[PDB]
């Protein structure tokens, strides 16, 4: 979260996360949404929007990231760690 | 036992069995015994 | 976690992961809620439990645009006793069709 | 026949049995 | 009794007979 | 006279009545 | 009493004949 | 059964059964 922090969020301007909670693989994308939705990494740009789309109905948990250039980023976090996750964000946020 | 509850978000609608049988001892009681019972239920509320 | 592993609220536990909070009310109060946490998108309601029966939030907003209790009870009444009332409404009606085909055709003539 | 008599036919008419009445009714009339 | 013969002795019940079959029909459920 | 007139389909049976709107639909 | 001329008697009688014909029949049914 | 334990029945549950009440009266009957 922290280096979220220090690494702002100025090239994305839309985050969104979609997970069912009662799916018992979802707690990763649960982790990403605890660490995308601080104050830490919000108020480096209020041009970001952060959604949140739980749903109860069976489907594989996904993360949408919309960039202001043509930069679309989306990542099913099904099987796949937050720490991971994470990193990967980063990175296609250094561009 | 647990509710086990909302099974999916498509489901028709499953109802336990418990509040299936008292919908068949409506149906097959007569009218004088709905008569009654709709009399009690008007005294309770309108 | 050990108190709801032997509860009849065992289906409540996938919920229980990472950081969690309960809203608890006597009522279910779910409009007020809901319409403040459509303020800050961020927030997600994982689901609950009203009346002894669990629910999602699709549920809750079912639930939150559904009318209130004593209607329904009412229109209890009313639909246990539809079958009488359709009944009654067929007698009435053969007599009844007479009168209304004669004020068509007053209209007519 | 008898008013009185065709009255407590009914109600001690089932449910299920209540919707025939009507639908026969119908078609006749 | 039998669902066949309810209807047509409904129908053959004239109008006066069947104002007199709402009116004991209605008072015995209300 | 018009209370004659109204008695006859008061005596009258359902389904003569039945017969009685079909035929004031025809014309 | 035949059905043929209650339909006769309905549509060859005048109006206010036949607004005659309601009133009376709304307190017979 | 008994007349008077149907009717704490039908007021002791609560909005969500009795919904399920009212659509399966509809399509049992009709």
């Amino acid at each position: 979260a922290a280096a979220l922090a220090r690494l702002g969020l100025r090239p994305v301007k839309q985050v969104r996360v979609q997970f069912c909670p009662f799916e018992k693989n979802v707690e990763s994308t649960r982790t990403f949404l605890q660490t995308v939705s601080s104050e830490k990494v919000r108020s480096t740009n209020l041009n970001c929007s952060v959604i949140a789309d739980v749903r109860h109905d069976g489907s594989e948990p996904c993360v949408d990231v919309l960039f202001g250039d043509g930069h679309r980023l989306i990542m099913r976090g099904a099987h796949l760690t937050a720490l991971e996750m994470l990193t990967a964000f980063a990175s296609h946020i250094r561009a | 036992e647990a509710l086990a509850g909302a099974p999916l978000d498509n489901a028709p609608k499953e109802y336990p069995p418990k509040i299936q049988q008292l919908v068949q001892d409506i149906a097959s009681l007569t009218l004088l015994e709905i008569s009654d019972l709709n009399e009690l239920l008007k005294k309770t509320l309108k | 976690k050990p108190f709801l592993e032997d509860s009849k609220y065992q289906n409540l536990l996938p919920l229980f992961v990472g950081h969690n909070m309960l809203l608890v009310s006597e009522e279910p109060k779910v409009k007020e809620m809901v319409r403040i946490l459509r303020t800050v998108p961020f927030l997600p309601l994982l689901g609950g439990c009203i009346d002894d029966t669990i629910l999602s939030r699709q549920g809750f907003i079912n639930y939150s645009k559904l009318p209130s209790l004593p209607l329904v009870q009412g229109e209890l009444v009313g639909g246990l006793t539809c079958l009488t009332a359709q009944t009654h409404s067929l007698l009435q009606h053969q007599p009844l069709q007479l009168t209304t085909l004669l004020d068509q055709y007053i209209r007519e003539q």
